[PDB]
């Protein structure tokens, strides 16, 4: 008897559960999204063509 | 740039002004991006850059062997060869040079020529180098003593030996007593008979008939290789692209007065530069 198979053993998951776990980690992943790759301020740039100097 | 005489050619003095003039304190550039660097940056964009060294170097070999050391395009070449290429190379490669290897006539770099025949070839050039430059060192000594003898002679040779590079020489020098009021004057006349000569029409009219010919002759020559050097430069031009060989535009690169870079801003127009055999100095 092959009982690892589709028909055997399915546990559905409870809906609390479920909730809980997708909005984890759906916040996790935006989350360090967000401050790794839109929050970098320390690459600033400014645009001033007044600060050079020439003897 | 007060009391900075351009006709001195003193290494000492122009050592001090070199001191006063390219000082960081005001000379360094503040947020500036130089095109020559940059270009350098850009073709050789890697972190392993043994390859510029190379190239530069042989620009100025090429332009030196062309024209020499004292040209101011071979100076600038130097400079860039010195400024991007690590000091065992150029070691290495000044040792060749000055043996003769890179010579453009019986060198073997340039040549095949068999190693006996170059052996005795450079150590006559060498012989050859050694006697003019002791027979015009002789003479740099005996000019230089008779410079002293005219007045302005004595005082530019009192201002170019003063202690420091001040922006008053000559009234230092005055009120110190190295100089005198006396001698000063007498310079100060022949200096102005010498400017009422020039502007005046009459001995102004005798020296243009003086030299008028050499400088006829001289425009008449260089308008009519004008049209021959064009026809070289193309014929040239035709070796462009003819083989996977990179064909050389001696000089590379010129002092450009127009369109100044980070050589003419560093030396300024090639006037502080290292006292070495490499840039033409003695
Ligand atoms: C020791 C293991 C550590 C590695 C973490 C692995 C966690 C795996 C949990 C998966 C739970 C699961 O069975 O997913 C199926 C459900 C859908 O329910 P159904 O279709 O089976 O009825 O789908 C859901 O319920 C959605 C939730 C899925 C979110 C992913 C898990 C978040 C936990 C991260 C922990 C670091």
């Amino acid at each position: 008897y092959f009982t690892r198979v589709h028909k055997y053993n399915h546990v559905p998951v409870p809906f609390i559960l479920n909730v809980g776990m997708s909005i984890s980690i759906v916040t996790s992943f935006v989350y360090f999204t967000y401050t790794s790759l839109w929050v970098r301020p320390e690459y600033d740039r400014v645009v001033d063509p007044s600060k050079a100097y020439v003897n | 740039m007060e009391g900075f005489v351009d006709k001195i050619d003193d290494n000492k003095y122009l050592g001090k002004w070199e001191t006063i003039l390219t000082d960081g304190r005001t000379h360094l550039p503040k947020h500036i991006t130089f095109h020559d660097a940059a270009a350098i940056s850009a073709r050789w964009n890697q972190q392993y850059v043994n390859d510029s060294g190379p190239v530069y170097y042989r620009h100025w070999l090429a332009c030196q062997q062309t024209y020499g050391a004292g040209n101011e395009d071979c100076r600038k070449l130097r400079w860039w060869a010195q400024q991007i290429t690590h000091p065992l190379h150029l070691a290495e490669w000044d040792d060749w040079w000055k043996d003769e290897h890179y010579d453009l006539q019986i060198g073997q770099h340039w040549n095949r020529i068999c190693g006996e025949e170059f052996e005795e070839a450079s150590n006559l050039l060498k012989d050859l180098k050694e006697k003019r430059e002791g027979l015009a060192a002789k003479f740099r000594d005996l000019l230089k003593t008779k410079t002293a003898e005219d007045p302005m002679g004595k005082i530019l040779h009192e201002v170019a030996q003063l202690e420091e590079p001040s922006k008053t020489p000559v009234a230092d020098l005055v009120e110190a007593g190295t100089l005198s009021k006396e001698a000063v004057e007498a310079a100060a006349a022949l200096k102005i008979k010498e400017l009422k000569a020039l502007r005046d029409d009459a001995t102004w009219a005798e020296v243009k008939g003086s030299l008028l010919n050499g400088v006829t002759t001289t425009c008449s020559t260089l308008k009519k290789t004008s049209k021959v050097v064009a026809e070289l430069k193309a014929q040239a031009e035709l070796e462009r692209n003819k083989t996977s060989a990179v064909k050389l535009d001696i000089p590379h690169m010129r002092v450009n007065y127009e369109k100044p870079g980070l050589y003419e801003y560093d030396t300024w127009f090639g006037k502080f530069l290292p006292r070495t055999p490499q840039f033409g100095f003695a």
